[PDB]
């Protein structure tokens, strides 16, 4: 009666013995009813050393999903998961790595799953930063990678759905990516008048890009970057020739360890089969095996498949879209600090986006900090016909038009480290009018 | 050196053409020793053990690219989907002959696909030019809600919007649905005449009964449709004087392979002048790594340009589509399909044949009414 | 023989009688162009006219082709005084021409 979940893991130095006495008798007095983990590793990721271990584990135990891990690098590995799973009809779930970047269209009978977001909503993550900074002038570089005409869709379909009317430059390609002839592009790369850069492009191709740049003299203050997370590549170990001031928005798991992920995919599988349990009487049906042909699906495979869409785990939202992705998580806005790491800059609410920095710090060369100085700071008091102070609308977050945004301090509460969430507020008035003519 | 060509191919004989195709390639590019090898593997009954066949036997001989015909399954199997995937991985890539499915113009699913013969969704362009030729500008788009429909759906509104144009109404039935009545009955009311249909062939067969059965199919309407809503059952239910596309050497699959067997052969050469070669991985085990040429062997295989052929001449879309493909414009006059044009190319070239409306008389209708009654 | 005052003052006469009271300054290194880029400022200051100049580029790298591109695309007038040696003049319009 114990929901047979599979855990497989990738080649991301491949051990499960040290993690193998943690779920077998643990995640079921949390929440869940019963599960039975059965974990195999593959310590090589081609295609069919993938086949080979997930038909002989289909052919056994009588599994009900599989939670699949991959290191980063690939990215066919993700296609492949989407391909067992159409042909075997098991809910198969992407924890991280490649296989967890989203596949827009996916199988019609495929029930894979992937804890990533699309273009989309980073997009609009980084958006709500530029609106937030008031960047409103931005030009766009891509590579030829694959998916580049879906990225100037989503910024397209962003930049009209807003309500900011947006001053997109001119939008610039790099084409020999890797053997990049360093003449044509550097001339495009010179070429470019834009204080922030959105940039769409692979991790070798980040690099490439980045170094180039730096070659062009894009680097430092007055020139911002914005990537999603293809270009982001290991957290962990940010490479060199990465600009300081990076920009991205991740996932509620760039901090999160590996035992986390897989006890938290396994939830959300025990979970949905939970669901499943009170409203149908009887456990969801095991995967047949990789052998036969199941041509199409039984009402009992897409019941299961539309319990575990909708999942709260630990009070976080786990909600899948139709396509199989994340439609509504907890996003985090990272950049990379002056000692060369991926620091936490903002969070992403329900629909809020809440910063750190009130000032965009412009570290110009290693650590060094820079003053901009066509840049003020004013300090206010409230008074009622001169300078009104109110709260933004809970809603959206963000200031009345005939408004503008301000902070306030506060006494004790030593604020150096700057893990303190705004008192934000919203200025109007004789003052205020005066200060913005 | 040896080069090894793999091949997934339906029955033997045309895995024996193969072979004569490739030794025939090889006597003609140069007296130096380079030499080309073949390597043919049966489709397999299930997509999984195909993949597995295909790790085994293709990609274990070291092949640079791998052709995929067609399965003896009827049409519509999504069957090059295991070799694309196994073959992608590696960035080895594959050419396929006789699918013709929209899914695999898509490089960020499948990596590494080339094909000889373009896909349904390209079709959209042919009606344009008819709508050129003919002038109508009030149209009836009716597309199936699958991949196949959006993305038939989303070129014919590209074309139209370079045009500063629109369809006047773009209706989807779900896939298999057996009630498209409400939707019949929703386009009757619409002023535009011309009905441009993308459908399987049961879908096209249920449309058409529909039609017939409300009377929709009578003079002063113009049928538009595609290859597939032509073929099998759903020509016995088509009305008579239906336009419909065909391609031609559509299902000639011997002279698809030779094609692309020379194709293949001239790339192979043009690839060796330059430096920097790997060869590619026997990927069956211990081998995780892209080949490393492999990106660099389809750009060259994508700007190939080409002059001969038993097709014609082939060229390759940006997206890995065979562009500049000719079409057959088919009539159902008398039960009996009867070509009444050319799309060569980039236009629409009618023959003496006189073409026959779904009504009566041989004039042009124009597609649209005056809907006197305002609503 | 003119003076390359008096051609200045020809020039803004030519500025003023169609009305095109927004200009910009474009010079190089060449010998002269202290006076001129001098005698353009003070004609500026004391007149009644209501001169908008703005973006005085004095170009003078030797089309280096790095800085001389956004120097030109820092220009968003419609009249550009152009100080320069013919064959720097070529350079330049080529430039322009290109942007
Ligand atoms: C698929 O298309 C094929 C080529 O487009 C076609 O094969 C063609 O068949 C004819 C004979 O039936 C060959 O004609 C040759 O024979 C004459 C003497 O009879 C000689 O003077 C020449 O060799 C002449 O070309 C074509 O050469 C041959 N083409 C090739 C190379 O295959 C198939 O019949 C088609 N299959 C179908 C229609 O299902
Ligand atoms: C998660 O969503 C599923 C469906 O998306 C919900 O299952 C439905 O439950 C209602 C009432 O319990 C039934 O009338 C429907 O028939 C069910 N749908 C299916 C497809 O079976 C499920 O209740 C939701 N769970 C939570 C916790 O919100
Ligand atoms: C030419 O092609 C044949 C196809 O059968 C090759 O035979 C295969 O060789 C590969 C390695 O290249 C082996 O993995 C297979 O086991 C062989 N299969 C059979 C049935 O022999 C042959 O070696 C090739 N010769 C060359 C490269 O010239
Ligand atoms: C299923 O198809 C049948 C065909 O008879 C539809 O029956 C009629 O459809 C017309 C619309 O053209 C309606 O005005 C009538 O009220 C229908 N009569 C019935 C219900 O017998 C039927 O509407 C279709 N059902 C759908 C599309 O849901
Ligand atoms: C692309 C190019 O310049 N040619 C490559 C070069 O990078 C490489 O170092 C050398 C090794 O054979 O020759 C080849
Ligand atoms: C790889 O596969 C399993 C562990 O996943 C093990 O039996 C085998 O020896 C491993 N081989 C290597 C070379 O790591
Ligand atoms: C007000 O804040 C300042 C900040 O340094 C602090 O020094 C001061 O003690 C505070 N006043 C009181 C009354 O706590
Ligand atoms: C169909 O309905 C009747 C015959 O069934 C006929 O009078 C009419 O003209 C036809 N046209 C339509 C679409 O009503
Ligand atoms: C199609 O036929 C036309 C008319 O002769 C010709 O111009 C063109 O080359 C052909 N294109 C092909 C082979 O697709
Ligand atoms: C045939 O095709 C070519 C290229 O597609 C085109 O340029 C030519 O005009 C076409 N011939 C006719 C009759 O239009």
């Amino acid at each position: 009666q114990a929901v047979t979940v599979a855990v497989v893991f990738g080649s991301s130095g491949p051990l499960q013995t040290q993690a193998r006495t943690r779920l077998t008798s643990q995640n079921f007095l949390d929440l869940p009813l019963e599960i039975q983990p059965l974990t195999v590793g593959v310590n090589n990721t081609n295609p069919s050393s993938i086949l080979t271990q997930i038909c002989g584990l289909l052919g056994a135990a009588r599994v009900h999903g599989i939670v699949f891990e991959d290191n980063v690098d690939t990215e066919a590995v993700a296609q492949l998961l989407d391909f067992v799973s159409s042909q075997t009809h098991v809910p198969i779930l992407s924890i991280s790595g490649g296989s967890a970047v989203v596949l827009t269209p996916k199988e019609p009978g495929s029930a894979f799953l992937q804890l990533g977001v699309s273009l989309e909503q980073q997009l609009q993550v980084l958006f709500k930063v530029l609106e937030e900074y008031d960047w409103s002038a931005f030009a766009v570089i891509t590579s030829l990678h694959p998916g580049h005409a879906l990225f100037l869709e989503g910024v397209r379909a962003v930049a009209d759905a807003s309500y900011l009317s947006w001053r997109l430059l001119d939008v610039l390609t790099l084409e020999l990516g890797p053997g990049g002839p360093r003449a044509r592009t550097q001339r495009l790369l010179r070429q470019v008048d834009a204080p922030v850069l959105v940039a769409y492009c692979s991790r070798e191709e980040a690099e490439v890009l980045f170094a180039e740049a730096a070659q062009a003299g894009l680097v430092g203050p007055g020139h911002v970057w914005l990537v999603p997370n293809l270009a982001l590549g290991s957290t962990d170990a940010p490479p060199a020739a990465f600009p300081v001031g990076l920009i991205s928005v991740v996932t509620e798991s760039w901090r999160l360890s590996l035992r986390q992920k897989v006890r938290d995919g396994v939830a959300i599988l025990a979970l949905g089969a939970h669901s499943y349990r009170r409203q149908y009487g009887t456990l969801p049906a095991p995967a047949g095996d990789c052998r036969s042909h199941p041509g199409p699906v039984s009402p009992a495979r897409e019941a299961f498949y539309r319990h575990l869409l909708n999942v709260t785990w630990e009070g976080r939202d786990f909600s899948f879209s139709p396509g199989g992705y994340l439609v509504r998580p907890t996003m985090v806005v990272i950049a990379l600090n002056r000692h060369r790491l991926w620091e936490m800059v903002g969070r992403w609410d329900h629909g809020v986006l809440y910063m750190k920095y009130p000032v965009w710090p412009r570290y110009s060369t290693s650590l060094q900090p820079v003053v901009d100085s066509r840049h003020l700071t004013v300090a206010t008091l409230e008074e009622r016909p001169f300078v009104i102070v109110e709260s933004p609308d809970p809603g959206t977050g963000g200031c009345v038009p005939n408004t503008v945004p301000c902070r306030r301090q506060s006494n004790h509460t030593f604020s150096s480290g700057d893990l303190t969430p705004y008192t934000k507020l919203c200025c109007k008035g004789f003052c205020i009018d005066i200060l913005k003519k | 050196k040896i080069v090894n060509i793999g091949a997934v191919l339906s029955t033997r004989k045309h895995e024996q053409m193969f072979r004569e195709a490739v030794n025939q390639a090889n006597k003609r590019h140069g007296s130096w020793k380079i030499q080309l090898n073949a390597t043919s593997v049966t489709h397999k009954p299930n997509a999984i053990q195909m993949a597995l066949s295909v790790c085994e036997d293709l990609i274990s001989s070291q092949v640079y690219a791998i052709l995929v015909s067609h399965p003896p399954t009827p049409n519509d199997h999504f069957t090059p989907t295991p070799v694309s995937y196994t073959a992608g991985f590696y960035r080895i890539p594959v050419l396929g002959l006789t699918t013709r499915m929209s899914i695999y113009s898509d490089k960020s699913i499948h990596l590494s696909f080339l094909r000889t013969v373009p896909p349904y969704s390209h079709q959209s362009s042919v009606w344009f030019e008819m709508m050129r030729v003919y002038n109508w500008n009030h149209i009836i788009l009716l597309v199936s809600d699958d991949h196949e429909g959006r993305a038939a759906q989303k070129r014919l509104e590209t074309l139209l919007e370079e045009r500063e144009s629109k369809a006047e109404k773009v209706l989807q039935f779900d896939p298999g649905t057996k009630n498209v009545t409400a939707l019949l009955m929703e386009a009757r009311e619409l002023e535009a005449r011309v009905i441009i249909l993308s459908a399987s062939e049961d879908d096209a067969a249920t449309v058409y009964r529909a039609a017939a059965m409300l009377n929709m199919t009578g003079s002063g309407y113009v049928w538009l449709v595609g290859e597939r809503e032509i073929s099998g059952n759903a020509l016995r239910y088509a009305p008579d004087g239906i336009i419909g596309l065909q391609l031609i050497n559509g299902k000639n699959e011997s002279a698809h392979i030779s094609d692309a067997v020379g194709v293949v052969a001239q790339a192979v050469h043009e690839l060796l002048e330059k430096e920097n070669i790997t060869d590619p991985p026997r990927g069956c085990v211990g081998n995780t790594n892209i080949w490393k040429t492999g990106p660099l062997f389809k750009r060259v295989l994508m700007s190939s340009k080409y002059a001969d052929g038993v097709t014609g001449r082939v060229e390759f879309n940006e997206d890995g589509d065979r562009k500049f493909a000719n079409y057959s414009i088919m009539n159902l006059q008398n039960r009996k399909l009867v070509q009444v044009g050319i799309y060569n190319g980039t236009h629409v070239i009618p023959n003496d044949r006189k073409i026959i409306w779904p009504g009566g008389e041989t004039e042009k209708p124009r597609g649209y009414q005056m809907s006197t009654r305002l609503k | 023989g003119a003076s390359i005052q008096q051609q200045a003052t020809v020039m803004l006469k030519i500025m003023q009688d169609y009305d095109w009271h927004v200009f910009s300054l474009v010079t190089t290194i060449f010998p002269g162009y202290r006076d001129f880029i001098s005698f353009i400022k003070t004609t500026v200051d004391n007149s009644f006219v209501g001169w908008d100049m703005q973006n005085v580029i004095t170009l003078d790298t030797s089309f280096e082709d790095a800085k001389t591109q956004v120097q030109l695309k820092k220009i968003h007038s419609s009249v550009i005084l152009l100080y320069c040696s013919k064959d720097e003049a070529v350079l330049i319009l080529s430039e322009a021409r290109s942007l």
